[PDB]
């Protein structure tokens, strides 16, 4: 039902819009949480309210997309947001969407793509290893292919964890049997950082 | 002041069973619809269960994920919310939270639910053959790949502690499966390739287990 996008970043001080899709989410009730690394969420409190003076906290909730906006945005309000609503069976979330607040230039990741070894292969196994290091804000998508199908099972991602320069890094595995590994022309790991991708492509031949 | 405090949780073997309960102050909380909703670790929220208040008569309602083997009740004398988690998945392994209300206003600490067998297993250690590709000329990439172990942590050096330029070991991925994997690459000298030699020595304390993996060029 409900759709976040993955991530959003803002200039310290200006607005920042984080929606969330669902179809007829305008004749819902939309929730908000604002959950910072390590804490529990809490229940983002937020005006529907036209006009007055403007708010730090606001919602619009109209057809299909409800947004939260965020106004006078400072590193404080970094978190990941996540919606809700009521649904027929219980609640429905979100999959959640990271602030980030800039505090320095965006960084473009530095990708890293390993087939599977030899040694991995002759115990019945195969992975692949794509490491993600030196990008900001700390939030990227990894997708993978198999030749260009997209591929989802065996995928594990870590969560962006803040290097010693203040920069992020991310690393994500494709598990594969040595049958699977073989009978592709290619698997490539594909990363998005901020609207743009790199994608890195190996091949068992 | 709105409390909700959060118990129970600990490791558990998958097919085992569990009690959680919620301690909740500073509300009437006889006049409350109560939740328990989940986190997976590094995932989203996924609501699991909600009992609504003493005047609707507290039916219970639940997930499709955890229907028939979780029960959700409460002690409105003890003012405590509870929840029976039976025949427990892998896949339930996540932080339980207690959250107030159909408005969800109020939420605890949670607290965390393993679902694993608790089972030491030492790494396999594979080498990942130097690539120039993705790095700066005249250098070229190498690595170790430590994969399925439990429990943290492991420990990756380079030559015996001697080369530490360059050197980026991972956080490690916790899997599907309950296990572990890192892994750790080093920038070198693409002139150096097969005149060096290197070698990852990697320590899992917990199994006893130490590997010296040596990494060569394709």
């Amino acid at each position: 039902e409900l759709t976040q996008p993955p991530s959003v970043s803002v200039a310290p001080g200006q607005t920042a819009r984080i929606s969330c899709s669902g179809d007829s989410i305008g004749k819902k009730y939309a929730y908000w949480y604002q959950q910072k690394p390590g804490q529990a969420p809490v229940l983002v409190i937020y005006k529907k309210r036209p006009s007055g003076i403007p708010e730090r906290f606001s919602g619009s909730n109209s057809g299909n997309t409800a947004t939260l906006t965020i106004s006078g945005t400072q590193a404080e309000d970094e978190a990941d947001y996540y919606c809700s609503a009521w649904g027929d069976k219980g609640m429905v979330f979100g999959g959640g969407t990271k602030l980030t607040v800039l505090g320095q230039p965006k960084a473009a990741p530095s990708v890293t793509l390993f087939p599977p070894s030899s040694e991995e292969l002759q115990a019945n196994k195969a992975t692949l290893v794509c490491l993600i290091s030196d990008f900001y804000p700390g939030a990227v998508t990894v997708a993978w292919k198999a030749d260009s199908s997209p591929v989802k099972a065996g995928v594990e991602t870590t969560t962006p964890s803040k290097q010693s320069n203040n920069k992020y890094a991310a690393s994500s595995y494709l598990s594969l049997t040595p049958e699977q590994w073989k009978s592709h022309r290619s698997y490539s790991c594909q990363v998005t950082h901020e609207g743009s991708t790199v994608e890195k492509t190996v091949a068992p031949t | 002041q709105v409390q909700l405090v959060e118990s129970g949780g600990g490791l558990v073997q998958p097919g085992g069973s569990l009690r959680l309960s919620c301690a909740a102050s500073g509300f009437t909380f006889s006049s409350y619809w109560m939740n328990w909703v989940r986190q997976a670790p590094g995932k989203g929220l996924e609501w699991v269960s909600g009992i609504e208040n003493k005047y609707a008569g507290g039916a219970t309602y639940y997930a499709a994920s955890v229907k028939g083997r979780f029960t959700i009740s409460r002690d409105n004398s003890k003012n405590t919310l509870y929840l029976q988690m039976n025949s427990l998945r892998a896949e339930d392994t996540a932080v339980y939270y207690c959250a107030r209300g159909f408005g969800t206003d109020f939420w605890g600490q949670g607290t965390l639910v393993t679902v694993s067998s608790a089972s030491t297993k030492g790494p396999s250690v594979f080498p990942l053959a130097p690539s120039s590709k993705s790095t700066s000329g005249g250098t070229a990439a190498l690595g170790c790949l430590v994969k399925d172990y439990f429990p943290e942590p492991v420990t990756v050096s380079w030559n015996s502690g001697a080369l530490t330029s360059g050197v980026h070991t991972f956080p490690a991925v916790l899997q599907s499966s309950g296990l572990y994997s890192l892994s750790s690459v080093v920038t070198v000298p693409s002139s150096s390739l097969g005149t060096q030699t290197y070698i990852c020595n990697v320590n899992h304390k917990p199994s006893n287990t130490k590997v010296d993996k040596k990494v060569e060029p394709k």
